[PDB]
């Protein structure tokens, strides 16, 4: 029982480490998502005014 | 009255944005609006609706409200089947909503009463069914030597107290191919779309349907009916019934997976892995308040790290052997959550 | 890229056997997810940034402010620089990362070789019916010292000694 | 609808309501004999708890019940209590007194249960044939070997709510010795360990029984009075209905006589 | 419903009460005065407050009549006024 309880940290690691470095980068790359957030913003608020 | 017809129009007007905001014009459905005998601000809020969600360039609104005489509303549906053989006989596909023909039918009414025609039955003029004969009959799919368009129709009358055995609902059911029920009980216990799977029935079961569809649930309306039929049974005596009925369950579940919010269209990828997960006893263990969460949840699965076979499903516009046995992985890959 | 990513992560999700009892991965999770909805929102909803004067100019007649709009725009897209600097804590954070990871799969590894010997000399040799008093006295000396103990301190029927064994209490 | 309110009338109405009233006679007679073993009943009980005979460390069930046909929810609430305690422990030889718990039995645990009696339930509890069943389940059964014996039987508080109650069964083992078994003077060669076994599981199972059918036909008594509200509110809709559709009959005369004359 | 518009509130009558025993079958769930309580002797006014709260409560909970003495001890306590009401 010890040993299929251990058995299991091999072949993790490594999906632990990517899945940690890729949830990391893309919460902390949200620059992006905001300028592009911020732009779609006042294009609308461009286009509101020209159907105004 | 207030049950969703107006609502099941409007959502299937939207949804058929999706498919006329292309250029396949033998799929493009150029819908065309008939607000017969209904109030200024209420279809100034429908047009408003509509090109909220830019439904109106496609949208056709004619129509003739209540301040206008009665013989426009009589012949506003009339013009707008006009317009709806011009876009059939041109090839093009264009779908007709007659919203509440009740007020076309007692405008007819309101001329014969004062054209000196005597009525027929109910103090209704006989020649109403003879109209609502012309007028929907007009609405037909035309076959390849005359272009192969399609004038579907979408009837909708307003029946006092769900009275469907009144005079003016005999004539329209048996004037149409099948009927989708809206009962008002239905509404008020919370199902928005409010619709009683016993009496809707179509004359396109499995058939008329994408195919993904009509695979998985070509014949789960009877299935539906009969599990209504148990629980009533079930209710009636205490025996090998209730929870302990695979068929009860299956049925439950399924009830309660056809739920639909306003202004929410769904495209057809994202419908078949519910109903497949329903049809096929996947829900027996995920309890009739949770299905409604499991709904978004498995939405959210196929379209966030499964939209390889939603994708393929949408584009095929049918499910094989592989897309069956893919939609089979997700499903029991996703029934443990 | 975020296919693979989200692979792994559900794979790593659905495959969790001693990684349960957390509160803060998980929320990092929906975190991720929220991010990809306001990324596809984005791409689906993109806005145009560019006024598309070639077919809505047309439109207005005594426009009189078509060409400040424009402006405003022309003026506005650089909104300003971007972050791009996830390589301060971040760094720091995966350093730390696959260092003691590493440590934790060596430690590991030896951890299950250990126990695969231990495994291996027990069932492959040393009989118990000819295994003699000496072997486990010089093996493990505390039993000698527990004799110690329960000698000096006068109780020779410390509780659990022939419950699971052969009393055999004749008279 | 007239064959409908005539079914609704005279063919669910009144007759229920005679029914739940033979339901009340029985309830009356049935009270008297349960008061009747209950007053042993509560001198065995007050005995054994002056006297702690309480078994320490092959089990028994018995289903305990009348030959009504699930009469509204006496039945399912027996059926339930006897899921739970076979979920408690399935490895006991259950024996079934009725047809409605017999079925339920048969349909839950078929394997466990070894014993079927029938013909029990026909009238009020008489005490040869209570006594002769626990002469028969202590012979073929041998309860004695099970430490253990429960017994399941409704109790209602006073008219409607009932309870699964069960009493304990003591066993000569338990009676040979018990943590207060010096306070009563016993008779080693009268053998009144056995004795005192074979008579506790005669009237403890024969009042069971009594209780059992006296809360069976008190269940059967709400069960009728619910069908007879339903009955009664199903009558005064339809019945409402029933003038609504008569007077469209006058409305449908008035229209046709102003259109055509 | 002419007859109702028209007048100031209505008292309903039913033959079922008629029936059962009640010959005044006057009932309060269906009756209204919209003036009747300015146009009341003060006396009454002040007492009957408490009854239409007891014979409604009543009535509501009249639906289960043989079920009221294991139910709850209010409802057979408004059951008992209301019967004496
Ligand atoms: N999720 C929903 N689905 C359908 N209708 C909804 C929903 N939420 C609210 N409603 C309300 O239901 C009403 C539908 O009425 P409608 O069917 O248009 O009346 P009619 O049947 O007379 O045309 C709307 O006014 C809307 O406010
Ligand atoms: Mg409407």
């Amino acid at each position: 029982d010890r040993i299929d309880s251990v058995s299991q940290l091999q072949n993790v690691a490594e999906t632990t480490k990517v899945l940690f470095d890729v949830s990391k980068e893309t919460v902390e790359l949200e620059s992006e998502a905001f300028e592009l957030k911020q732009k779609v913003e006042l294009a609308h608020e461009a286009k509101a005014v020209l159907d105004s | 009255r207030q049950t969703g017809k107006t609502a099941v129009a409007l959502d299937t007007i939207l949804n058929q944005k999706r498919w006329n905001n292309g250029s396949d014009e033998s799929k493009k459905l150029y819908c065309v609006y008939v607000a017969v005998g209904q109030k200024r601000s209420t279809v100034a809020q429908l047009v408003q609706t509509l090109e909220q969600h830019d439904a109106m360039k496609y949208s056709i609104i004619v129509a003739a409200t209540a301040s206008e005489a009665a013989p426009l509303q009589y012949l506003a549906p009339f013009t707008a089947a006009s317009i709806g053989e011009w876009f059939r006989d041109n090839g093009k596909h264009a779908l007709i909503v007659y919203d509440d023909l009740s007020k076309q039918a007692v405008a007819y009414r309101q001329l014969s009463l004062l054209l000196r025609r005597p009525p027929g039955r109910e103090a209704y003029p006989g020649d109403v069914f003879y109209l609502h004969s012309r007028l929907l009959e007009r609405a037909a799919k035309l076959s390849e030597k005359e272009g192969s368009g399609s004038l579907t129709a979408l009837p909708v009358i307003e029946t006092q107290g769900g009275d469907v055995s009144a005079y003016i609902p005999t004539n329209v059911i048996s004037i149409t191919d099948g009927q989708i029920f809206l009962e008002a009980e239905l509404f008020y216990k919370g199902i928005r779309p409010a619709i009683n799977v016993g009496l809707s029935v179509s004359r396109v079961g499995s058939a008329a349907q994408v195919k993904a569809l009509k695979q998985v649930a070509g014949s789960l309306k009877l299935f539906l009916a009969q599990y209504r039929e148990v629980a009533a049974f079930a209710q009636f005596g205490s025996d090998l019934d209730a929870s302990t009925k695979q068929t009860l369950v299956r049925g439950e579940r399924l009830t309660q997976l056809l739920k639909q919010n306003q202004y929410s269209p769904l495209a057809t990828e994202e419908q078949v892995p519910l109903i497949y997960a329903g049809v096929n006893g996947h829900l027996d263990g995920i309890e009739l308040s949770r299905i409604g969460e499991f709904e978004s949840s498995f939405l959210s699965y196929l379209k966030s790290n499964h939209n390889e076979l939603l994708t393929e499903i949408r584009e095929k516009g049918e499910l094989s052997k592989e897309l069956l046995a893919s939609l089979k992985s997700a499903t029991e890959s996703f029934v443990a959550t | 890229a975020k296919s693979a990513a989200n692979k792994l992560d559900w794979a790593k999700v659905i495959s969790s056997l001693r990684i349960t009892g957390s509160t803060a991965t998980q929320l990092s999770s929906f975190k991720k997810r929220n991010d990809e909805a306001r990324r596809q929102l984005l791409e689906l909803q993109s806005q145009p940034t560019e006024v598309d004067f070639s077919h809505y100019r047309s439109v207005l007649k005594n426009t009189s402010v078509i060409d400040k709009i424009e402006s405003y725009v022309k003026q506005y897209k650089p909104v300003k620089i971007d972050a791009s600097k996830q390589l301060q804590v971040i760094e720091s954070f995966e350093k730390h990362a696959m260092t003691n990871a590493k440590e934790t799969e060596s430690l590991v590894s030896k951890e299950l070789k250990d126990l695969q010997s231990t495994l291996d000399n027990i069932q492959s040799a040393r009989p118990f019916d000819e295994l003699t008093v000496d072997d486990l006295t010089k093996i493990k000396p505390e039993i000698d010292a527990k004799v110690e103990e329960m000698v000096k301190k006068g109780k020779w029927d410390v509780p659990g000694y022939k419950d699971r064994f052969g009393n055999l209490n004749v008279m | 609808e007239v064959e409908m309110r005539l079914k609704s009338i005279n063919a669910i109405e009144k007759i229920t309501k005679t029914m739940k009233i033979v339901a009340s006679t029985r309830l009356s007679k049935a009270e008297k004999a349960k008061i009747s073993a209950k007053k042993m009943d509560e001198a065995e009980q007050l005995f054994y708890k002056n006297a702690e005979t309480k078994n320490l460390d092959k089990e028994l069930i018995v289903a305990i019940t009348s030959d009504k046909g699930l009469c509204g929810s006496i039945h399912s609430q027996l059926a339930k209590a006897v899921r739970r305690h076979l979920n408690d422990q399935p490895n006991a030889d259950i024996v079934t007194i009725g047809d409605k718990i017999k079925m339920q039995l048969l349909r839950t645990h078929p394997n466990n249960i070894k014993l079927s009696i029938n013909g029990i339930g026909k009238d009020a509890p008489t005490f040869q044939e209570s006594a002769l069943i626990a002469d028969k389940l202590l012979s073929v059964m041998k309860a004695g070997t099970y430490p253990k014996i429960s017994i399941f039987y409704n109790d209602p508080v006073s008219s409607l709510s009932f309870e699964p109650s069960e009493k304990p069964i003591f066993n000569a083992k338990t009676i040979e010795q018990s943590p207060s078994f010096g306070k009563f003077e016993i008779d080693t060669d009268a053998n009144v360990p056995r004795d005192l076994f074979e008579y506790t599981l005669a009237n403890q199972m024969l009042t069971a029984m009594a209780q059992g059918y006296a809360a069976e036909i008190s269940a059967r008594r709400n069960a009728m009075d619910n069908a007879s509200k339903n009955a009664g509110d199903m009558i005064n809709r339809y019945s409402i209905l029933y003038n609504r559709t008569r007077q469209a009959v006058i409305t449908n005369e008035l229209v046709d006589i102003i259109t055509g004359a």
